[PDB]
């Protein structure tokens, strides 16, 4: 019921929006993950490990390299769009609004969204493997060896950059190879993130579940926290409190406007 | 620290 939820929406203070994986499958953002989702020859799940990088950094950035490179095409839709706005709309009435985002695309932040906290990291930060550093870096090609490289096709030979020519830190002192500041299988959340996702979720008076559920990981950390202050759950997703049906893109804009 | 999926 669209108007029993846009009556709490009217009187919220303090929003949090969780979004996962399908609103950025709404994008046309390949995740490599399941059918035929192939990257050459290889899923995300063989990729996406610190083991693969410690074998074969070239392949995994390789592969980063296409991933941020394809992003240029790749758009904010009216998902994340109507998210952003709702976002100022509320801040200039003294009304708060937090996105909780699996996705490392950051669409949300090209939508215009201020207040993001991005548990999984970005395609578009590094972390140096050596003094720890976390920087932004949307440089294209983030770097010359890498130019031209990670083309998808299965018949595509392998670039072999030498480990020194892979992106670098760029304190001189340092020159540290760079990995990217994303969260791979069988690594941890950063709980200085999570600490503050925990705070943001304790204080919102409505929450909302955008493309995943509910029920599974990640939401599922947090949503019986916010259930048992009584607090309204919406999930809007392609899926069997309040639920919405259909393509975020439709449904969301006309909830939140 | 949380494992993302749970480790799953
Ligand atoms: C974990 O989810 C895998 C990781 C990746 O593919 O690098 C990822 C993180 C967040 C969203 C999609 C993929
Ligand atoms: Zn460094």
């Amino acid at each position: 019921d669209l108007t029993a939820f846009r009556e709490h929406f009217a009187k919220a203070k303090h929003i949090a929006i969780i979004t996962g994986a399908g609103v950025s499958a709404e994008s046309g953002v390949p995740t490599f993950r399941g059918p035929g989702g192939f990257w050459r020859k290889w899923q995300a799940q063989d990729l996406a490990t610190p083991e693969a990088f410690s074998r074969d950094p070239s392949l995994v950035w390789e592969f980063y390299h296409y991933r941020r490179e394809v992003m240029r095409s790749k758009m904010p839709n009216p998902a994340h769009l109507a998210i952003a706005e709702c976002e100022a709309r509320l801040g200039q009435q003294g009304r708060s609004v937090v996105i909780i985002t699996q996705n490392i695309d950051e669409l949300h932040h090209r939508a215009g969204s201020k207040h993001v906290y991005e548990i999984h990291g970005s395609l578009f930060k590094t972390r140096c493997m050596s003094c720890g550093e976390v920087k932004a870096n949307h440089k294209s090609p983030i770097c010359p060896a890498l130019d031209g490289k990670g083309a998808p096709d299965p018949n595509t030979k392998e670039a072999r950059i030498p480990v020194e020519l892979l992106p670098r830190c760029e304190r001189k002192s340092c020159n540290g190879l760079l990995r990217p500041h994303v969260v791979w299988f069988g690594e941890t959340l950063d709980s200085d993130i999570l600490t503050a996702v925990e705070r943001e979720l304790e204080k919102c008076d409505l929450c909302l579940v955008v493309g995943t559920s509910s029920i599974v990981y990640p939401a599922a950390m947090f949503a019986p926290q916010v259930a048992s202050r009584g607090v309204p759950v919406a999930e809007f997703n392609m899926e069997c409190k309040y639920h919405f049906e259909g393509p975020c893109g439709s449904t969301l804009p006309p909830a939140l406007e | 620290g949380v494992l993302k999926e749970y480790g799953v």
